[PDB]
């Protein structure tokens, strides 16, 4: 399934339109969204893994079909043991400074 | 469960597994007959009403009679914070109340604010991945881990496994952590990966929560 995100670099990006794929139904964990986040950072943008240790800030929002939201710092090194099921995911807006 | 082994089928009879559409996605504890207990974490995101509670369950790749199954009719939180990872507790009310026998059974919690201290002795359990690669476990699996109080907060319990790579991975969420026979962990966060070796693993602490379960069983 195709899932919308977004991408804003120091409050200035917002232009570009598009989508990530998942499987259906598949149980994934945050590990796994934040590789598919810097994968889409890298390839959109050029952002790198040190770009990303480099920024002042670097966090994406997880929307889910049931209206609520989590916030991912990728720059915490925190995850939360769990899997999510990757048809719960309505969309994910990352954000770099 | 990183580095753990196999668990004797039922040794751990209050053992739940919380599953969706595509399986198991955490753990939790029975604490009553028609409650269970996980992290908040693991519903927050989640359609309750999709949920499916597992209990009796040993090996989740095979059809077994021994378990029941529940849907979720109530939940109540104490006070989740997901930005700090504090109050990281939910009790699950079940449309039921399970039947007790040898392989599902009520679990034992502490006192209110018993707190571990450095070097206690536990047990961490789950069907999480098998590693930081690789898939969740079919069997259930357990993994002798130690309390620690370095690179821990006082708002947690935290384990480590001494001199090597070993601990909860994803998928184990909402899984009890046992310590002299009683509930004293829920499964919440890990740094730097899964069985990193270098920080302990994070676990709602039970003991802290005790009066308000109390208020919610009766
Ligand atoms: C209590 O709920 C269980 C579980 O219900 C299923 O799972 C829920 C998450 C939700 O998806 C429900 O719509 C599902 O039906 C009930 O177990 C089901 O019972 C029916 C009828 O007995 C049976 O046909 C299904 O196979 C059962 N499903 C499972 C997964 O075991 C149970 O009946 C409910 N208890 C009572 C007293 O109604
Ligand atoms: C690994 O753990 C098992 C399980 O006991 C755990 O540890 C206790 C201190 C306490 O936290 C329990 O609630 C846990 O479930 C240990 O098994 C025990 O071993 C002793 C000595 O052999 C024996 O007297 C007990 O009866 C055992 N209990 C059970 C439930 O089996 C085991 O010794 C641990 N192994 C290592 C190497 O530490």
């Amino acid at each position: 399934v195709q899932v919308p995100y977004t991408i804003t670099v120091n409050g200035t990006s917002q232009n570009i339109l598009s989508n990530l794929t998942f499987n259906k139904n598949q149980n994934i964990s945050y590990k796994d969204l934040e590789g598919k986040v810097k994968s889409v950072l890298e390839s959109n943008r050029g952002i790198t893994d040190v770009d990303l240790r480099l920024s002042k800030q670097a966090k994406y929002t997880v929307n889910f079909k049931n209206g609520t939201k989590k916030v991912i710092d990728l720059k915490s090194g925190i995850y939360t043991a769990n899997l999510i099921n990757s048809s719960d995911i309505k969309s994910i807006n990352i954000n770099v400074d | 469960i990183v580095g753990g082994r196999r668990a004797r089928p039922h040794a751990w009879p209050f053992m739940v597994s919380l599953q969706l559409r595509g399986g198991h996605f955490c753990g939790a504890t029975l604490i009553a007959p028609n409650f269970v207990m996980s992290a908040a974490h693991c519903v927050a995101n989640v359609n309750v009403r999709a949920v499916r509670v597992v209990l009796g369950a040993h090996n989740l790749s095979r059809r077994e009679p021994t378990r029941q199954v529940f849907a979720v009719q109530r939940i109540f939180e104490n006070g989740y914070d997901p930005v700090n990872l504090l109050n990281d507790i939910v009790i699950l009310q079940l449309n039921g109340s399970a039947t007790i026998n040898a392989n599902v059974q009520v679990a034992q919690l502490p006192a209110q604010g018993r707190r571990l201290g450095n070097g206690v002795q536990c047990l961490a359990m789950g069907w999480g991945l098998l590693g930081r690669n690789r898939g969740i476990a079919s069997v259930l699996q357990e993994l002798n881990v130690t309390v620690v109080t370095s690179l821990c907060r006082r708002s947690n319990v935290c384990t480590l496994v001494r001199g090597r790579q070993a601990g909860v991975c994803f998928g184990d969420s909402g899984s009890p952590l046992v310590c002299n026979g009683l509930i004293h962990g829920i499964a919440s966060f890990v740094r730097g990966g899964c069985a990193s070796g270098l920080y302990p693993d994070a676990f709602a602490p039970v003991a802290q929560f005790v009066n308000w379960i109390d208020s919610i069983i009766q």
